[PDB]
Order: structure tokens, then sequence, then C-alpha cells
């Protein structure tokens, strides 16, 4: 409907950014680097402050060695191309991007919130009003993404931020992929693996789908559908495929993960003739206003607490590290598009 | 409870993403 148009358009805006990057849109004196916010398995990422704006920033930091040695260039490469290119309420926005001898940065807005990851560990779980709230947003970002050819590949409570509305900002993008079809990488984190990814058949954007039903599953039992203590007994499970629902789920939830959590991909939601349809369709979304969702005027149900800009209260502290910056260029030509 | 053999699980805490 307006839906089509919308993303007509939004392809349009998209294509131009993909095919003429922006490049080179800061440098690092420009900052000054106040605390470390998080880190994933080779970035890290600080609050910094802008001297000429004075506004905070989030500066993802990524070592070029650490890159080229744990084989990530070019999902490195993808993860800023993408993420310059891409325009959605719940996507957090790169400001800027630039490199140096030893280092790429990633420049993104502030999402002062913390990770949903925090909040859910502490709270214990969301109630299905208030998984669903968070569930909606990712419905719709991934309808935009795919719609895009893109498939995300990390969906996890680690990457979704909350923001100072109680609103989701999705984070991370290191495994995004412009792709149509299939592709093979083995990447992601366990417990959001689907089956075919694990079992190396090849796999499309359905994988993001599977996901989804694990982080509303997660969301709303406050522990993942497959777990264990190695990522191997994870798999196993996850190909098995049996779940088991908490006593509390609701008819309507439990429905709606049995066609998410799904193996067949001739069965699982997200993946059929009717697509996206079929999950906001879907009864367990039957109380959901997908425009207001969209429009962000719905009431969160949660509002984490601000505390002035550069409050990081809401984020696990993190050992600190210095920035080196060597007088040799390293890993040049690798990165010579960043 | 399956909570409990959660939380007494070695992955409750932040987890790394894979990349082989
Ligand atoms: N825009 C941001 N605002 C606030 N915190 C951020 C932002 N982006 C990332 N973070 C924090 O840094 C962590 C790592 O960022 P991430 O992009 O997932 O790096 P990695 O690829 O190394 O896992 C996130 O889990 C979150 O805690
Ligand atoms: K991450
Ligand atoms: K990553």
């Amino acid at each position: 409907e307006s839906v089509k148009e919308f993303l007509a358009k939004a392809k349009e805006d998209f294509l131009k950014k993909w095919e003429t990057p922006s490049q080179n849109t800061a440098q690092l004196d420009q900052f000054d680097r106040i605390k470390t916010l998080g880190t994933g398995s080779f970035g890290r990422v600080m609050l910094v402050k802008h001297k000429e704006s004075g506004n905070h920033y989030a500066m993802k930091i990524l070592d070029k060695q650490k890159v080229v040695k744990l084989k990530q260039i070019e999902h490195t490469l993808n993860e800023k191309r993408i993420l310059q290119a891409v325009n959605f309420p719940f996507l957090v926005k790169l400001e800027f991007s630039f490199k140096d001898n030893s280092n790429l940065y990633m420049v993104m807005e502030y999402v002062a919130g913390g990770e949903m990851f925090s909040h859910l560990r502490r709270i214990g779980r969301f109630s299905e009003p208030h998984a669903r709230f968070y569930a909606a947003q990712i419905v719709l970002t991934f309808e935009y993404l795919h719609s895009l050819d893109l498939i995300y590949r990390d969906l996890k409570p680690e990457n979704l931020l909350i923001d100072q509305q109680g609103y989701i900002q999705v984070t991370d993008f290191g495994f995004a992929k412009r792709v149509k079809g299939r592709t093979w990488t083995l990447c992601g984190t366990p417990e959001y693996l689907a089956p075919e990814i694990i079992l190396s058949k090849g796999y499309n954007k359905a994988v993001d789908w599977w996901a989804l039903g694990v982080l509303i599953y997660e969301m709303a039992a406050g522990y993942p559908p497959f777990f264990a203590d190695q990522p191997i007994q994870i798999y196993e499970k996850i190909v098995s495929g049996k779940v088991r629902f908490p006593s509390h789920f609701s008819s309507d939830l439990k429905d709606l993960l049995r066609n998410l959590l799904q193996v067949d991909l001739t069965k699982r939601f997200g993946n059929l003739k009717n697509g996206v349809n079929d999950i906001k369709n879907h009864k367990w979304f039957a109380t959901t206003d997908w425009i207001a969702i969209y429009q962000r005027k719905v009431e969160a149900p949660f509002i984490p607490k601000f505390k002035g800009p550069g409050d990081t209260s809401n984020f696990d502290d993190y050992e600190e590290e210095e920035i080196r910056v060597s007088i040799n260029e390293k890993c040049g030509k690798e990165f010579t598009e960043f | 409870t399956t909570y409990a053999d959660f939380i007494a699980s070695g992955r409750t805490g932040r987890r790394a993403s894979i990349h082989d």
C-alpha cells in the first residue's frame, strides 16, 4: 500500500549511498575519548565528546591488524558501507567515519539507555506486552533491511540499545551483507543461529526471522530456547530443534514461536508467500499498531533513567586501554575504501 | 527449573559473536 511506495523510495535513497559511500568525515583529534561503553570479539566502543559541537557520540574503534588476523576485512567493509547507507527509525545512525594508521573508526549516535541485555538480565524477563513492543520494531526493521537485499545476521539483546524514549536502536552491522539469494558464512552468535547456518548448506534472509524467534523467546522467558555451556552443545539443541516453553507463555506466543523457530524453510514465517505479513498479522501481534510503532507514537513500557549527556550509568564498566596509533600505516590497501 | 539451570550456566553474560 503506502509500504510499497515507502520502500521503493527507501531503496532509491539507499542505493545512491551504497553506490557512492561517505568517507573520511572526521578525525581522531576532533573528539575527547571518555569511557568504554562496550566491547565485542575484536572491537571497542567508547563514549566520546566532539570538541567543536560539544555533542557526545559512541566511537567504535577497530584495530586494523586484528581485523586482518581474524579474516574480517570484507565483513568490516560491509559493516561500514551498509551502515553509512541506511536510514530507519530503529537503526543507529552513523555520524562520522574515518581511519588512521592503525585503526578504523565508526562514530555513531550515543544511545544512552544501555543494552537491552543488561535490563533483561537484571529484571529477569519482559512481560509479553513489553517484549511485543520491542519485537514489533525488529519486525519493521528487518522488513526494511530485507527490502534492500540486506541480511543482518547478528540479532541479540547485546546489539540492541534502548534510547531515551524507550525505543530500540539496532547496532553492530558487523555481519550485515548485501546479497541476492544465498550465502554461506558461519557467523552470528551461537544461541541465535538458524539450523541451516550450522549445517553449512547455504542460507538466506530467513535466518533473521529465526533469530527473531530466538529473541522473542529470550525476551519473554528470560533465557534462550537453546542454551548450554559450550557452543557445540547449543548447536546440537538447535539442530534437534525441540523447543519447550515456559508455563506462562500465552498460547498466541507459543504459536508464533513455533512458526519462527521452524527448521522447515517452506514453513517458516517471514519466508512464505505472504512474507512479513504472516508475522504482522499473527494473533500475538493483534494489539500492535504497526504504523504507530513506526512513527514512535506508542508509549514505551520502560524508559531508562537519564542523568545528563555523557551519563553512562546504564552501561557496565570496562577496563580501559590506550588507543595506539603507529607512525607507520598498517593495512592501507586492504581498507582503501573505508 | 529451566531458569535455575540457565542461571548456573556459563553463558549468562554478554555473548561474543562467532565468525569462522
Ligand atoms: N551507538 C551506541 N551507543 C551506545 N552504546 C553503543 C553503541 N554502539 C555500540 N555500543 C556498545 O558497544 C558494544 C559493542 O558495540 P558492537 O557494535 O556490538 O561492537 P562489536 O562488533 O565488537 O560486538 C554494544 O554491545 C554496546 O554495549
Ligand atoms: K556486538
Ligand atoms: K560485531
